[PDB]
């Protein structure tokens, strides 16, 4: 019996990796590792790491000017 | 009818594959 | 634009907004729409006057998209550069313009229209005894040309190897130069008989391409352009046979040199007396007082390191003055080196064949002075539709990135990424499935990958055969005539050096792996494989493309840039997010999770003469 609060990220396993990259970089993204499809992340760098992580993903897309 | 066989079997080989015939995104993704 | 309120919504359009002037009238008929300020052109293709127009207009316009409906034409400098060296002046395409358009003539497109079309036609440059002659039809011009600080009836000689720059000069000052030569006129040199046989049908695209080429009557330097498989081999032979003069011929490959005599041979009357052959195997040339010499840009742009059995070949094109050159695939004459040819060897006129006219650097452009303007281009889906060329089903499979895998990829360098994405074992899957299920279909698939390393490893993980660099050209030609004839063999596995020039009639699949990069040039190439596939005409045929790519990768990226020039052709790629019936497939590669961290592994690991008897 023990609750604690936080959001749960639901996702791909090519998107969780990018998680852990930016929890590499900033320790406080991950609170704890659930499956391979469920993370749970601080409710905070949520509104940051969306934005974010679109920039990190543009370069695998080619934008034409 | 060797050859409404024949002409069938042609139309067979000419026929595209299934998911040529509907767009397959909301299916599950291909894999193992 | 005067007196002409803006509206509430202009403000979307950036200084774009043209509804400042007015429509005319017989809006209904005019089919044109012109920019001003960009100079667009859109075209209606379900008006009258629209067939009028679309053969005026690729001459005078180049062509950014041609779809079902509205094409979509610009003009430029370099696109009235062409139009004007057939026979047309400043007043014939503002007639036709202004008689064809909805809306007036801006000011600004008429000046822009004089500026370029009266420049052609004023400077000549002959050749005579192997020595260059810049001759002039009048005097005045000895005062611009031997007073340039660049050079140096009236007649004076230039430089051989300066013609590349002399050519680059004369397009910065007023009056470029034009190549004619009248082949009619000219008996110094040999003369020889050929001419297409009986059985011989040129296509009406193709008499369209020679019209405006022989219009006036004499033979213009310049670049033809034609699909892939459309018969660029055979556009050459027609212009030696009408020409009647002793012709050099340069193709990219040995292959296709192969190829071209073959071809030469087949369509016209050539003896096979009169044809030689200079390619690395055999080094004979001909004797007859005309020949034809089919080569390769690397025996003819090479200056270093030449053989002695190839020395004497070199000396032999040399010495000779040449009446005509067909430069295949001249989307290579631009390179660094290659440019050196045109300067080098002599020749009256100068012929470009290539199925794109494109290529990552801006030197596209320099063609202008290179070989001349582009005469001719023709649409790939007109050609489609009419029988011409095969239909295809163009598609795009996104296959999703391994957990496995993908945890390498960020900390992987971009170097060894690229190998890291490319073997995935949801791609090995793929590939099986696809192979077996065309296979029973009775469809003759091809596999490219740029990558050797992943070609051996597919090639003989399914026991089949491969081709690239290294392999002779004894073996592949086997394995290309039992691809061909053989049943046995219905899948191949190319590379890039199958990535143009090779055809393959019987070919009507079409896959590829690897890539490389961004060159959309590659992409067209590859295709055309296909596109000449043997039934092409049966009813409801459509060839298949299937592009097999990483998701979340950098791939996407060169997929997306790699495929922006069929687009603009017409050709429209099919999402498969998922392939039906693929689990259902018996056996398939790497399902195991040991399977694919032996893999991974394996990937990853990857980076006194009497003291002679003495000695
Ligand atoms: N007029 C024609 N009649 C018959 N076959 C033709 C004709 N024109 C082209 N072909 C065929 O088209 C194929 C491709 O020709 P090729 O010159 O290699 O094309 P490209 O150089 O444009 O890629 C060959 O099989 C050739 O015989
Ligand atoms: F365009 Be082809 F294949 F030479
Ligand atoms: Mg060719």
């Amino acid at each position: 019996a023990r609750a604690r609060k936080g959001a749960l990220v639901q996702c791909d396993p090519s998107i969780k990796a990018l998680i852990l990259q930016i929890d590499a970089k900033m320790s406080d993204i991950v609170l704890e590792e659930l499956d391979d499809t469920h993370l749970l992340v601080n409710p905070s760098k949520v509104e940051f790491v969306k934005h974010e992580l679109n920039r990190l993903l543009s370069k695998n897309i080619y934008n034409p000017m | 009818e060797l050859q409404e066989r024949q002409a069938e079997e042609k139309r067979k080989q000419n026929a595209v594959p299934e998911w040529h015939k509907q767009s397959t995104i909301g299916k599950t993704a291909l894999g193992r | 634009p005067a007196d002409f309120v803006p509206d509430s919504v202009s403000g979307m359009f950036r200084s774009h907004d043209f509804s400042y002037l007015r429509l005319r009238p017989d809006h209904a008929s005019r089919p044109l729409w012109i920019s001003p300020s960009d100079g667009r052109i859109i075209l209606e293709s379900f008006s009258p006057l629209a067939e009028q127009a679309q053969d005026f207009l690729v001459t005078i316009a180049e062509p950014i998209s041609r779809p079902s409906h509205i094409h979509e034409y610009k003009i430029t400098a370099y696109s009235l550069y062409a139009a004007v060296s057939v026979g047309l002046e400043t007043d014939d395409i503002i007639s036709v313009l202004d008689r064809l358009s909805k809306v007036p003539v801006a000011e600004s497109i008429i000046n822009f229209i004089k500026g370029a079309t009266i420049s052609y036609g004023k400077v000549k440059l002959v050749i005579k005894h192997n020595r260059y002659f810049v001759e002039t039809t009048q005097a005045d011009i000895l005062q611009m040309l031997l007073n340039d600080s660049v050079i140096g009836v009236h007649s004076f000689e230039i430089a051989n190897e300066s013609v590349e720059v002399v050519k680059k000069r004369c397009q910065e000052i007023d009056y470029p130069v034009l190549e004619e030569y009248d082949f009619r006129n000219d008996h110094r040199n040999p003369d020889l008989d050929i001419d297409l046989k009986p059985s011989t049908q040129i296509r009406p695209y193709q008499e369209k391409s020679l019209s405006k080429m022989f219009g006036n009557g004499r033979a213009r330097s310049g670049i033809i352009v034609l699909p892939c498989g459309a018969g660029k081999t055979l556009v050459g032979i027609t212009a030696a046979c009408t020409i009647k003069k002793s012709v050099i011929v340069l193709c990219t490959s040995s292959v296709s040199v192969m190829q071209w005599r073959q071809q030469f041979l087949q369509w016209c009357t050539l003896q096979p007396e009169n044809c030689a052959v200079f390619t690395s195997d055999n080094k004979e040339m001909f004797q007859t007082e005309s020949g034809l010499v089919v080569s390769t840009y690397s025996m003819v742009a090479n200056t270093r390191n030449r053989s002695h059995d190839s020395q004497k070949v070199m000396d032999f094109l040399t010495g000779r003055e040449w009446g005509f050159i067909i430069l295949d695939e001249v989307h290579v004459v631009p390179a660094a080196m290659f440019r050196r040819v045109v300067s080098t060897i002599a020749a009256h006129a100068k012929l470009g064949l290539t199925a794109t006219l494109v290529r990552e650097d801006d030197k596209i452009g320099d063609l202008n002075f290179l070989i001349g303007p582009k005469l001719y281009e023709a649409n790939w889906m007109e050609l489609s539709q009419k029988g011409h060329i095969a239909n295809v089903q163009c598609a795009e499979v996104w296959c999703p990135m391994t957990a496995e895998f993908y945890q390498e990829y960020l900390r992987e360098t971009a170097r060894k990424r690229m190998l890291l994405y490319i073997m995935n074992p949801t791609k090995f899957q793929a590939c099986q499935f696809l192979i077996q299920y065309h296979e029973r279909r009775g469809d003759k698939i091809i596999v490219f990958s740029d990558n050797v390393y992943a070609l051996q490893e597919y090639a003989l993980k399914m026991g089949k055969p491969f081709i690239y660099g290294s392999t002779p050209q004894q073996e592949r030609m086997n394995i290309l005539q039992n691809f061909q004839y053989n049943d046995q063999i219905n899948t191949i596995f190319l590379s890039k050096v199958g990535d143009t020039s090779i055809d393959l009639p019987e070919a009507t699949c079409l896959i590829q792996i690897s890539s490389h990069y961004g060159s959309r040039r590659q992409e067209a190439q590859r295709l055309g494989r296909i596109l000449r596939a043997k039934r092409r005409n049966d009813e409801g045929f459509n060839a298949f493309f299937y592009s097999l790519v990483s998701k979340d990768t950098q791939e996407m990226y060169y997929s997306t840039k790699r495929q922006a020039f069929l687009v603009d052709q017409g050709y429209a790629f099919k999402v498969i997010t998922h392939l039906h019936g693929m689990e259902n497939i018996p056996n398939l590669a790497y399902a195991s999770p040991r399977e694919r961290r032996e893999l991974l592994q394996e990937v990853l690991l990857k980076n006194h003469p009497l003291i002679r008897k003495m000695y």
